[PDB]
């Protein structure tokens, strides 16, 4: 099984790999989140546009329980991971706490996946 | 079936002073109808403020005791100062509970100094279900033990009597008699009675005589 | 164990020219408390009585076919019988029974009807007779009694003192045992009187 | 326990190790396990010995009895016949394993059988008992027919002290008895009067 | 093991001044039949240690192996530290109790003698990890046979001499070739003084039979 | 042991005896079991002494743990769930436990009965342990959920009394707790020899 | 237990201890375990305590019986042979271990008497937990036709082996000295044990014990 | 499973009983009666194994009759409580034991009320109030709290009622009615069912 | 002692349960609620050994509410009881095996109203009625002799109802309330309790 | 089954029954219960067949690659130390009685014992298996120090015959084999080959 260190320190402080995720972020279609006072509301660009496409297939707003939604910017093939993972997780938290998740919650589980992903060998 | 265990006999007492503790344990060490030897005590020295009484099966006491004293050292090395009575106790209600399914057949009881300099006891069953005491007796006699205890240093059942602190001199007078009184009636108890002393002074020991039945 | 099954407990005493008889009251099924008042000590002469402890119907049962048997040997012989002879009879009772016994384990504590000696003793279940000069215990604290007889029985103790011996004897031996107290009495028996108490005691 | 008879021209030999065991403790180091329940008839005892003590005085007074009445001398196949009976008739209660030799005017001298379960055979010789197993091929090889009383009483001597060796349930002295038409001679080897064969050492 | 096989009875040992003897039959039984006749259940360990075993005799053989691996790796470093008498006691400790905690137990119950510094050793192992030091030592039914025997004259004489402990030894040999049906009367005799550990052998005693003609 | 608990408008009430046991022998007479889970939760003890210490202590731990990490108090619900998932692992191996976790969160007071079986439920009032049947009688005859405070410690200290008297296996005091909105207090320790005496 | 006996050259020594256990607590710290059998015969007792009383005495006064009709001292065979047929016949459910030893006109004589009904006749015997350190003793020290004094001091060394050594036993030895002249019942022989003294003082003066109820009866 | 309740008074004794027979997992009769008359002033109550509690109960009325027939007058609740444990003890150890518990509920001329315990066993005792089978574990401190000894009839029903309705409450047996029968200088009494 | 049934009309099944949680000889909870919501449209009702019945209905709940937020609609009924059973039966012959007996009702789009009855072994049936538990012995006929597939909900909750009555009349538990649901088309609804 | 050797001067002689039961049906009447383990060294197996033909399956490979390593005839010492390695460490899952008996340039030859448990001991002459128990008299009065290759042939030939007549799980032939430097030479005594000695009929 595959153990290279992937994400590493650089001389001045940098972690390369972590900042050229962040380009793939700038790269992504622009994704912007507004706080009401009593509603919240998120909207994203394009994805392509493409007339043939089923647009159905293709959001990039997903719901990750009841009461908690999310969208990305990036590479849609990794974000269809952390949302899965954040799902199981919603359901985890109400087995165990018979509450829903805070908002609060759940962004600090997708926080602390992502940083380990950046700290673990092979990824 | 091959038994993992064997009873080995043994009586353990500690009583709390207001700047004392006893911990105290006959010498006999038994199996089945036979004597292993007369020379065997039960008592162990933890640091210069504690003591702990172990009775019940003897390869569980041996390797209990050297457990605990390796854990003390490595407490100590990590956290720069010696471990306290109760910080022995409650270490030792862990270790006690790790077993749970494969229990030490061991009865502790400890007796020392918590830190503002007072006597402190503490027992416990061989899971490490365990509390605070005045004072206790464990093992082989410590049904005929700690009913006269509870009379004699709780005052139980007595009316119209102070209820005076509890003298060093006494608390050793009532040690020596209750030990004399179980080399009566229980067959493991007997030889001699090893009793330590723990003050801010030390630990010292006495030792005495009891019936070679 | 069937002789816990009831719980309860005995003891007698030795002192000068008297004797001293106590029981715990509880009469209980396993955990369950049933009544506070069951009799286990059994006057068999004016200055003579028995103590039973074990399974209750045994207790009952032995102190009432005791009690038909010396009945008929006092009509048929002079006089009162001697504590060493009811010790004797009672021997004889339980050994009869010896591949069925009885589950009940005596003390006896009297008084000689002529010299006014004193005598105790107990028996187990089988018989087996057991003399003293200074006391008896029986029943599901029987360790707990032994340490609070040996610590504080005396030769030589004059009745209020003997009293106040066996009562704190049984009280703290009891206070160490789930299914024995509920209560204490105690007899002393003299020459020329017979002295019954019951003792304030824990009632759990 | 070893115990074992030799028919010869007149009489027979009897003999036994003496050790009785509780588990491995030796109880008795120097049993008697050949009791006269004649004049001229022994049984050797092995197993229970309370089973054999108590069938052995019952078969003693049963004889006596029927000897008086009699007015003659016991025959050895009635005293074995008396053992067999009350053996196999209490089989499932006694742990007895007999051999009842001796002489009458009659046959001559009789070893018989009656190993536990009650059978009763009349054997030129017979072993039994636990240590009987470590000497069955040695009585097989050894035996011959036509041995004097001498031979008998040290092919038995030297049976029994090799059975002795290795059987931890037997040891201690051997005793013997030669019985004929002239009386019963009893005799104990002990110490270093038991035949002696060397452990076989590098 | 489960369930032993070869086996062998008491070992005993005392303390006199100047060392230790123990001293143990050459028999391993299996069952009631005294199989092998001629088999030593005493091992020198290093010079001022050694070993007797009651007990499975294929179990005394497998700590033999390990123990004298044991002394073997230690004197490879020619360092000026060797294992005292009671350090083998300590590993023993440690190594019965851990099989026994596995619920796999060495079927073995072992006395160790020794002399080091001026100081006798002597310690008891059982199969379960219980240990301890006394003056003398005895397993098996020489805990009911010889330790009584032992005590007594140790309590009218805590300090005996090496003849005198060798007789007292004689005597208690004698009393378990008498009693012990497991027993037999070719024994060895090991002590460990300042000089090292000396094993002799094969010994027997002398037995009086007297008594067979006084059924009484 | 006898333990109980019930919520009312004021609250939960939370009571225990005093008694330990190993077999029929008196261990003790003055054992805690009611643990101080944090300011606004408690747990009781009922069946194995180093069972119910051990696991409560250990959910103790974990409600801690939750506090730090998520920057609020655990719920009563949470807590309970906790335990109830911790024990149910161990099933068949022979941990005998009964707690009732009392608190008041944001659903207000909060009561739930979990055990080594695996069962965890809500209520409004229970009793576990040896002498639970005899505090149900005492309790279920005096409950009412509009009972005045001084009335429901009366209640609950009542009911452990006369299963101390009645099981052997309880005894010693009556220790009384009150979970309020703003923390438990501790509220009475009362020998059952001086409420004999009372009653 | 520790029971014991011996012959020496004049007469049998049987030795004693006085501990009866209950489990493992003591019940009695002198009870007397050489019974009566007739004025030349006594009998040592192991085992259940019940069953070893009440077969000696049974046998004790059968053997009274047998003694008044024949006008003779009863023989030590006769005894041997009564109880062992009565322990047969129970199978052992009797748990009566015994040390029969006795004087007749046949001179002396010592038998053991297992609980199923064997027996040994022997120049000494030991039975009881204690019996192998008593045996050992006897193993050991043990000479055909010894002294009165020897005998006494060798079975009372083999009762203390038992008393030391096995926690079954206990307390004092007692001897019983059996000749052709005399009856010596050394009850007890050796007081080897002993209570420690108490150091501290509960004489608990009158009103210490709280009482709920009193009444006095008086009588004649 | 079969539950009895006694409570005695100054003057009376008053007895209750459930009245289900069950088998398996049914009720086959809800208005069983578990009390026999033994005089005109003791009421016998008998639960346990079947058959053995018909067959001793009758054999011990029968009995009781008899000796009324013989003698003019009647055994007291004392004597007949006493006749009652002897014929139990002396089975206990024998080839027909009867495996019953009871109460014995009396009034006596010269003694007044009398309510007496008795388990499978035959241990006797005399008792202010008792009960017997399952249901006694939820009832008897209930009765601990609130019995005083001159508790009115009154008041007793009152009681009662209040450990009949913790059953309902708290017993996981269903037991919808009880037989209640009160003993006083006028002999027995039936009263109305206790129903829910 | 557990009560589950379930009712299956032409668009709607209905479902009971009793409200007894019980612990040796005591009813310990007289509010408790054996149904589990799975989805909008799914009923779990669960019953067995302590600590295996919840454990067991939650992982179940959880995965089937899983399923919704990763794909956007719900698993059928149908769809819903399968997966049920794969779980119960991978468990069966591990180390962690659930002693639980269960309904599942529900109603699809689709399909129309479903009722499924699963054992403890993992077998799994379809049928139009069905209940478990001791009461099951009593009302299982009850619903053989009176129920059509046509049966109305009004009828069905009178049919319910005589089921429920009796288990008060013939059962040997005390089980005296009972939760009541249906499931149709507009998804669960809650009926008043079934209460004696 | 009954199985001994015998050590003499330059070599040694190893015998056998040949009956095999299952309970006390005979699954094989002329078993070789003699196993050569290497060119000088034979296993004598009793107990279960399976058990001990594994082991010795086993220990031949293990001795096998161990002399290739070597480059030289394996020590007699080294085959029993490998049985008993492997008899000792699973004595829990055998039944396996061995006697190793062979010839090296070292040692000559040499007998040891392996019995049920795993222990390891020398001996001048070893028995085992069921039959052993009615030979042991036998072979201790029969024994002598300095014994030929002949007679331990015939001494060995006597006890198996005395131990194949009264053991109901003894039977059939005798197999021997005589190892020495110079090789390994078996035979079988069948019918009237195997000593006989009467049945002692009454006179
Ligand atoms: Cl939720
Ligand atoms: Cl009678
Ligand atoms: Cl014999
Ligand atoms: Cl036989
Ligand atoms: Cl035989
Ligand atoms: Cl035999
Ligand atoms: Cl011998
Ligand atoms: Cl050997
Ligand atoms: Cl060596
Ligand atoms: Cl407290
Ligand atoms: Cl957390
Ligand atoms: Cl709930
Ligand atoms: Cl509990
Ligand atoms: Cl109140
Ligand atoms: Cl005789
Ligand atoms: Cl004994
Ligand atoms: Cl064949
Ligand atoms: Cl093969
Ligand atoms: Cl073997
Ligand atoms: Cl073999
Ligand atoms: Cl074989
Ligand atoms: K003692
Ligand atoms: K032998
Ligand atoms: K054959
Ligand atoms: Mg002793
Ligand atoms: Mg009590
Ligand atoms: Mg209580
Ligand atoms: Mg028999
Ligand atoms: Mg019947
Ligand atoms: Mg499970
Ligand atoms: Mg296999």
């Amino acid at each position: 099984s595959y153990d290279r260190a992937i994400t590493v320190f650089s001389p001045d402080g940098h972690l390369f790999q972590v900042e050229y995720a962040q380009e793939a972020v700038k790269k992504g279609s622009t994704a912007v989140g507004v706080r009401g006072r009593d509603i919240v509301v998120l909207g994203v660009e394009k994805k392509s546009v493409a007339k043939l496409q089923d647009e159905r297939t293709v959001r990039k707003i997903c719901a990750l329980d009841d009461n908690v939604c999310m969208a990305f910017a990036g590479l849609t093939a990794d974000a269809r991971i952390v949302i899965n993972r954040a799902r199981v997780e919603c359901q985890s938290h109400r087995l165990t706490v018979e509450d829903p998740v805070t908002v609060e919650y759940i962004t600090r589980y997708i926080a602390s996946l992502k940083q380990r992903y950046t700290q673990s060998n092979g990824r | 079936r091959f038994s993992p265990y064997v009873f080995n006999g043994g009586t353990i007492l500690a009583i709390a002073g207001e700047d004392f503790a006893i911990v105290a344990s006959d010498t006999r060490l038994s199996e089945g109808f036979s004597i292993h030897t007369r020379d065997s005590p039960k008592c162990y020295k933890l640091t210069d403020k504690t003591v702990i009484g172990c009775s019940g099966f003897h390869g569980d006491c041996l390797t209990l005791t050297k457990i605990i004293e390796a854990r003390l050292k490595m407490y100590k090395h990590s956290n720069n100062k010696a471990m306290t009575t109760g910080a022995i106790a409650a270490m030792l209600s862990t270790i006690l509970y790790s077993r749970r399914f494969f229990p030490y057949y061991v009865y502790n009881i400890i007796g020392g100094l918590d830190e503002e300099g007072k006597g402190a006891v503490y027992s416990f069953d061989p899971v490490g279900s365990y509390q605070r005491d005045s004072f206790k007796a464990g093992g082989s006699a410590s049904a005929m033990l700690q009913p006269l205890l509870d009379n004699q240093v709780g005052f139980k059942n007595m009316q119209n009597v102070e209820h005076v602190p509890l003298s060093l001199d006494r608390a050793m007078r009532l040690v020596k008699d209750v030990f004399i009184s179980a080399a009566e009636r229980d067959v493991y108890t007997g030889d001699a009675l090893r009793i330590c002393i723990v003050t801010k002074e030390g630990i010292r020991e006495e030792t005495v005589s009891l019936r070679k039945d | 164990s069937i002789m816990s099954y009831n719980g309860g407990a005995v003891m007698a005493m030795k002192g000068k020219n008297c004797v001293a008889i106590a029981a715990d009251r509880r009469f209980g099924i396993q955990a369950q408390m049933v009544t506070t008042d069951f009799q286990k000590i059994f006057p068999m002469g004016d200055r003579l009585y028995i103590g039973l402890a074990g399974l209750a119907t045994d207790v009952q049962t032995v102190a009432q076919r005791l009690k038909f048997r010396l009945n008929l040997y006092e009509l048929k012989e002079g006089r009162q019988i001697k504590p060493y002879t009811l010790m004797s009879m009672v021997a004889n009772l339980l050994y009869e029974k010896r591949f069925g016994p009885y589950y009940t384990e005596p003390v006896i504590a009297g008084l000689d009807p002529k010299t006014f000696k004193p005598f105790i003793c107990s028996l187990d279940l089988i018989g087996c007779p057991m003399v003293t000069d200074d006391f008896v215990v029986s029943g599901t604290c029987a360790e707990q009694m032994y340490g609070m007889c040996e610590s504080l029985w005396e030769p030589n103790m004059d009745p209020d003192h003997l009293f106040e011996t066996i009562s704190q004897a049984m009280l703290n031996a009891v206070d160490r045992d789930a299914v024995s107290g509920m209560g204490v009495i105690v007899h002393i028996i003299e020459k020329d009187k017979i002295t019954t108490r019951t003792l304030k005691a824990r009632m759990d | 326990t070893t115990i074992m008879a030799v028919q010869f021209d007149g009489g027979v030999v009897l003999g036994a190790d003496s050790r009785t065991t509780t588990g491995s403790y030796i109880a008795n180091r120097v049993t008697d396990k050949l009791t006269p329940i004649h004049d001229r008839i022994f049984c050797c005892r092995s197993g229970s010995a309370a089973d054999t003590q108590a069938v052995a005085d019952a078969v003693t007074y049963q004889l006596g009895f029927h000897s008086i009445e009699l007015n003659e001398p016991p025959l050895v196949h009635t005293a074995a016949s008396l053992f067999k009976e009350m053996c196999y008739r209490y089989r499932e209660d006694l742990m007895a394993g007999i051999i009842i030799a001796g002489w009458d005017p009659q046959e001559g001298g009789q070893v018989y059988s009656v190993p536990m379960g009650g059978m009763m055979v009349r054997q030129s010789f017979a072993i039994g008992g636990s240590g009987s197993s470590y000497i069955y091929g040695y009585v097989d090889a050894t035996y011959r027919e036509g041995m004097t009383k001498e031979e008998c009483l040290q092919f038995t001597a030297n049976a029994l002290a090799l059975a002795m060796e290795r059987d931890g349930s037997s040891g201690g002295v051997i005793r013997l008895a030669a019985i004929a038409e002239s009386g019963v001679e009893r005799q104990v080897l002990l110490g270093d009067q038991i035949p002696k064969f060397a452990v076989a050492t590098l | 093991t489960q369930n032993p096989m070869v086996t062998g009875t008491s070992v005993l040992g005392v303390k006199f001044e100047g060392g230790v003897v123990i001293a143990a039959d050459m028999l391993g039984s299996y069952g009631s039949l005294a199989r092998f006749r001629n088999i030593s259940r005493i091992m020198r360990v290093n010079n001022s240690t050694m070993l007797g075993a009651s007990g499975d005799y294929a179990d005394f053989q497998y700590l033999k192996q390990v123990l004298g691996q044991m002394v073997i790796d230690e004197e490879l470093l020619g360092d000026g530290h060797s294992y005292s008498p009671r350090a083998i006691h300590s590993w023993l400790t440690r190594a019965m109790y851990s099989r026994r905690s596995k619920m796999n137990p060495l079927w073995n119950t072992m006395v160790i003698g020794g002399y080091a510094d001026g100081e006798s050793f002597l310690g008891y192992v059982d199969m379960l990890g219980v240990a301890y030091e006394a003056p003398s030592l005895a397993t098996g039914y020489g805990a009911y046979l010889a330790q009584p025997l032992l005590r007594e004259v140790l309590e009218k004489q805590p300090v005996l001499s090496q003849t005198e402990a060798r007789d007292l030894v004689e005597r208690c040999m004698r009393v378990l070739y008498y009693r012990d049906a497991r027993s037999y009367n070719r024994f060895q005799i090991a002590t460990v003084t300042e000089k090292g550990v000396e094993i002799e052998g094969p010994l027997s005693t002398e037995t009086n039979w007297d008594i067979a003609h006084m059924i009484s | 042991t006898t333990t109980l608990a019930f919520k009312f408008r004021h609250g939960v009430i939370v009571a225990a005896d005093s008694r330990a046991t190993a077999g029929a022998y008196i261990a003790s007479q003055t054992v805690k079991k009611v643990i101080e889970i944090n300011p606004y939760l408690l747990g009781t003890m009922a069946g194995g002494a180093a069972d119910c210490s051990f696991w409560e202590r250990l959910l103790a731990r974990q409600c801690r743990i939750y506090e730090l990490r998520n920057k609020e108090r655990i719920s009563v619900a949470a807590a309970s769930k906790l335990l109830a998932n911790m024990v149910y692992q161990y099933k068949g191996m022979g941990l005998s436990m009964g707690t009732m976790i009392c608190g008041w969160d944001k659903r207000g007071p909060g009561l739930y009965y979990v055990d080594s079986e695996g069962n965890r439920i809500s209520g409004a009032t229970f009793s576990v342990g040896s002498g639970s049947v005899y505090a149900y009688g005492v309790m279920d005859r005096g409950y009412s959920y509009d009972l005045e405070v001084e009335q429901a410690y009366d209640l609950a200290r009542r009911a452990i009394y006369q299963a101390t008297y009645r099981d052997a296996y309880s005894g010693g005091a009556v220790n009384l707790y009150h979970v309020r909105e703003d923390g438990w207090i501790r509220v009475s320790s009362d020998n059952v020899a001086d409420l004999h005496e009372k009653y | 237990t520790t029971i014991a006996g011996v012959v020496y050259k004049d007469g049998i020594v049987l030795g004693a201890d006085t501990r009866a256990t209950e489990g493992m607590v003591v019940a009695d710290k002198n009870c007397s375990k050489i019974h009566f059998i007739s004025p030349n015969i006594y009998c040592c007792g192991a085992g259940t305590a019940a069953d070893t009383d009440m077969t000696t005495q049974l046998i004790s006064s059968n053997l009274e019986l047998h003694s008044l009709s024949t006008g003779r001292l009863p023989r030590v065979v006769t005894a041997n042979r009564m109880l062992k047929q009565m322990l047969f016949r129970y199978q052992g459910y009797i748990g009566a271990a015994l040390v029969l030893g006795g004087v007749d006109v046949t001179g002396p004589h010592l038998y053991s008497i297992y609980p199923h009904g064997s027996t040994d006749k022997l120049p000494y015997v030991t039975m009881g937990s204690g019996s192998l350190a008593a045996m050992a003793v006897f193993e050991d020290k043990f000479r055909p036709d010894m002294e009165e004094e020897e005998a006494k001091n060798l079975v009372s060394e083999a009762i203390a082996a038992g008393i030391f050594n096995d926690l079954g036993s206990g307390s004092n030895i007692d001897l019983c000295v059996i000749s052709k002249n005399k009856l010596d019942f050394l009850r007890p022989y050796t007081v080897p044990n002993k209570k420690g003294t108490r150091l501290g003082r509960y004489r608990c003066e009158k009103g210490t014990t709280a009482v709920l109820t009193e009444k006095i009866t008086p009588l004649e | 499973m079969e539950y009895l309740i006694g409570i005695q008074g100054p003057d009376y004794v008053l007895v209750a009983s459930d009245r289900v027979a069950a088998s398996n997992i049914v009720q086959m009769k809800d208005d069983h009666d578990k009390m026999f008359k033994m005089s005109e002033k003791i009421l016998l109550l008998c639960v346990g194994e079947a058959g053995d509690t018909v067959q001793f109960a009758e054999y011990i009325q029968k009995n009781v009759q008899l000796y009324k027939m013989r003698n003019g007058y009647e055994l007291s609740p004392t004597a007949a409580a006493n006749f009652t444990r002897r014929n139990l003890a002396d089975c206990l150890r024998s080839r027909t034991p009867y495996h019953v518990n009871l109460l014995l509920a009396g009034y006596d001329e010269h003694e007044g009320p009398a309510l007496y315990y008795m388990d499978y066993l035959a241990a006797l005792a005399k008792a202010p109030f008792a009960a017997h089978g399952y249901g006694a574990f939820l009832t008897l401190s209930i009765l601990d709290r609130y019995y005083t000894p001159t508790i009115s009839r009154e008041r007793a029903v009152e009681l009662l009622r209040k450990c009949l309705e913790e059953l309902q409450k708290r017993f996981i047996l269903n037991l919808p009615t009880f037989s209640v029968r009160i003993i006083d200088k006028n002999g027995i009494h039936d009263l109305d069912n206790i129903s829910f």
